């Protein structure tokens, strides 16, 4: 794993696109987190020439610069420390190479679905060895409250201030699904005292980070006190939440479930909408990873229908115990 | 996604694209034979078909074919006819998936020791690309990694016969870089054949990555990616994979049972799955008619083009306990549910008519971006079309329209539109 802490309430970021309603919705969510500043220090947009976009702080007009170079935003602006990757899926791999040449840049998060695996594969190969966290790609971001929103993550304000998403509670969350991460804002919303900090890692057969990944910083990270886990079918990366409670490195409850359990009923194999969601084994369907999650310690609900039901009673179990 | 490809299809690239020291025999000796074949004609394109006895084997991404008798080897093309009388047009189940043995491949059968074949697999993991080699030796080639021939010999050549040291490793470093050039996932020989005349690719299965045809377009042509052993191909299926293929946002359909009388059309790649699993917990796995969704903002138009593909799928024929459709999702973060349902009210309006005579029932739940105006649409377009629609929002849980359009629950119409 890599940093614990990615975002706070002083992040400043670089959105390659032109996502103007993206960014005014960040601006939205940074003012009634009431953040001190805009999280969105530039733009980078190759297809215009330099120039100055208006967005709303509150009522107030102000203005966000477009550059169409990176290297321009890059040099005027070296507080930012996180790049939002809209570009298409053709050029997604080229421009975030060239992100990582700038060693300010520690978090990028790529949007684009439809990325071959192995420009990805080698995407990770450059951020691990620079330590940057890659966030995606193919999906919609993530969000930690009071502090800063990935994009579109989250929605509107009517929505970040139905789920409480203004200040953090105490529970994090990893999904593979952006819309349904907007669910589980919902959910815990509704169970606890809400999200400290959720993150879709998108549906791609390897993701920029994994669930252990962000299990793990959410472990290392004291406001966090019980984590939720929205797998899917493909892939083996949920045992490893197995093998960390085993090992004792993951000690705080964590809640679990695993979609894509009709799979083990269709008499031929089905590509589900994610580009990940196809299982190889035996060992990597939905029906097989809820087992082995639920053997291993994790809460595991009978079904999805029972997910908002377990967080909330281990969510209770924790404030009886003071833990909360 | 990783797609299979048939042999032949690999085969083809292979023959074209591989570059290798080894001499390759056999390039491009193969036919395809269908139930439509004329064979006067198949034997005028492939004399070859009698210059040597045969290997006759199906080509239709079934895996294990000889330990399934699926192979029929060292047959005179007499023999090889004999062989196909019984096999095709038949059904066959191969694990749980049943389909119809319709395509199969000739090739010239090679005589050979057992001490001649080979196995070679390579196979795309985070990490890298595992090679292995038996005659079992397995090697992680890195993300930056070549692989020469030294390496191989070095690392996976270690038993085998030394006078056939080089030829492996020569055509094995050439298969590598075709696998990497042509963006494989997963390229299987088994076997591989090395006699005194040169290498023989007797088998091949393969997975390419689909994402790719914009940078392979060119060496893959028009690449086919046959569905899975077990279902079909459709036509409906190939108009949204062209409207997906045209935007950003991403439009998915993949039919299950096309008799079947649960439809549905949910938005994301998760809660579509979310509530297919709960369909088939609730007992309705035989009846679920198709796995898709819709996500990351389609417009109005394209929602719409979706729309009427499914509703023209579900008013095909009638089925005596009428049909429900499953309009749902999560609360959205982006897509315009009002812009979205509107495309999709559109296309109902459209099929009233056959929604109607079917005895369509709709059920809808979703929130997101001006999901209370979606909500009203579709609220209007049951009252103005006679078509029972029921529509929840955000306060109802998100799959709690499943158990009530089976039957499972009472409706709460205390829950409407909220
Ligand atoms: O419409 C949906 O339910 C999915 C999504 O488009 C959204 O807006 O929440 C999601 O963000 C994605 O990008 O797939």
């Amino acid at each position: 794993s890599k940093s614990t802490t990615l975002f706070s309430r002083h992040t400043k970021a670089i959105v390659w696109g032109m996502q103007t309603r993206a960014v005014q919705g960040m601006l939205d969510f940074d003012y009634v987190c009431s953040r001190d500043e805009p999280s969105v220090a530039a733009m980078v947009y190759p297809f215009t020439g330099d120039h100055k976009q208006k967005f709303y702080w509150g009522h107030k007009e102000i203005l966000i610069p477009v550059f169409k170079n990176m290297a321009d935003a890059m040099r005027k602006h070296p507080e930012v420390d996180v790049l939002i990757n809209f570009a298409s899926l053709r050029s997604a791999y080229d421009s975030t190479m060239e992100t990582m040449n700038y060693a300010q840049i520690r978090t990028i998060a790529i949007i684009a679905e439809g990325i071959p695996e192995a420009l990805t594969r080698k995407l990770i190969k450059k951020a691990d060895q620079k330590g940057v966290t890659i966030i995606g790609p193919a999906t919609v971001g993530g969000i930690k409250p009071g502090c800063f929103k990935i994009g579109n993550t989250g929605g509107m304000l009517d929505n970040i201030l139905a789920s409480k998403l203004y200040r953090p509670g105490s529970v994090a969350y990893v999904s593979r699904s952006g819309g349904m991460s907007n669910e589980l804002n919902n959910i815990i919303s509704r169970t606890t005292d809400g999200v400290y900090e959720g993150v879709a890692i998108g549906g791609d057969r390897y993701p920029g980070s994994t669930f252990m990944d962000h299990v793990l910083r959410y472990q290392d990270t004291p406001g966090v006190k019980m984590i939720v886990v929205l797998g899917e079918i493909g892939g083996t990366e949920e045992y490893k939440i197995c093998r960390g409670i085993k090992e004792g490195r993951l000690t705080k409850p964590i809640v679990c479930w695993c979609i894509g359990t009709c799979a083990t009923m269709f008499s031929s194999e089905v590509q589900f909408g994610h580009a990940g969601a196809c299982a190889n084994q035996a060992s990597e369907t939905a029906v097989a990873k809820n087992q082995a999650l639920k053997e291993a310690g994790v809460f595991v609900p009978r079904s999805f229908d029972e997910l908002g039901e377990i967080i909330q009673s281990v969510y209770e179990d924790l404030v009886a115990n003071g833990v909360i | 996604s990783a797609k299979a490809i048939s042999e032949q299809t690999g085969k083809e690239l292979l023959y074209k694209f591989i570059c290798t020291t080894s001499a390759i025999q056999n390039r491009f000796k193969y036919a395809r034979v269908t139930p439509d074949t004329d064979w006067a004609r198949l034997l005028q394109d492939h004399p070859w078909l009698l210059s040597q006895n045969l290997v006759v084997k199906p080509d239709q991404l079934i895996k294990r074919r000889g330990k399934l008798g699926l192979v029929g080897v060292n047959l005179t093309l007499d023999g090889v006819k004999s062989w196909l009388k019984p096999r095709l047009g038949q059904e066959a189940t191969v694990g749980k998936a049943t389909g119809f043995l319709k395509n199969f491949l000739i090739e010239p059968f090679v005589p050979h020791s057992q001490a001649e074949e080979f196995y070679v697999c390579i196979y795309a993991t985070r990490e890298g690309d595992y090679v292995l080699f038996h005659h079992a030796q397995k090697l992680l080639v890195g993300v930056d990694e070549k692989l020469n021939p030294e390496d191989i010999k070095k690392h996976l050549l270690v038993h085998a016969p030394e006078d056939k040291k080089e030829i492996l490793a020569s055509f094995i470093s050439g298969l590598f870089n075709f696998y990497e050039d042509l963006y494989f996932t997963y390229l299987e020989i088994n076997p591989l054949v090395v006699t005194k005349d040169g290498v023989y690719v007797l088998d091949l299965a393969a997975k390419v990555d689909a994402t790719a045809d914009y940078i392979c377009k060119v060496k893959w042509g028009d690449i086919e990616f046959p569905p899975p052993f077990g279902r079909e191909a459709y036509p409906e299926e190939a108009y949204i994979a062209d409207l997906d293929a045209k935007s950003g946002a991403s439009l998915k359909l993949t039919l299950l049972n096309p008799k079947g009388r649960i439809w549905t059309m949910v938005a994301g790649g998760g809660a579509s799955v979310v509530y297919s699993d709960t369909i088939c917990d609730l007992g309705g796995v035989n009846e679920l008619a198709n796995y898709g969704e819709y996500s990351g903002a389609p417009s109005e138009q394209q929602t719409y083009d979706y729309a009427k593909t499914i509703l023209s799928l579900m008013t095909r024929e009638k089925h005596p306990d009428g049909k429900i459709l499953i309009i749902g999702g999560s609360i959205a973060n982006f897509t315009n549910v009002a812009a979205t349902f509107k495309g999709i009210v559109r296309a109902i309006r459209d099929y009233q008519g056959p929604l109607k005579e079917h005895e369509v029932t709709i059920f809808v739940r979703r929130g997101g971006p001006n999901y209370q105006e979606g909500l009203r649409v579709m609220g209007e377009v049951g009252k103005t079309t006679g078509i029972p629609i029921h529509v929840f929002g955000t306060e109802t849980h998100m799959t709690a329209i499943v158990g009530m359009a089976l039957g499972h629950r009472p409706i709460p119409e205390n829950l409407y539109f909220q």
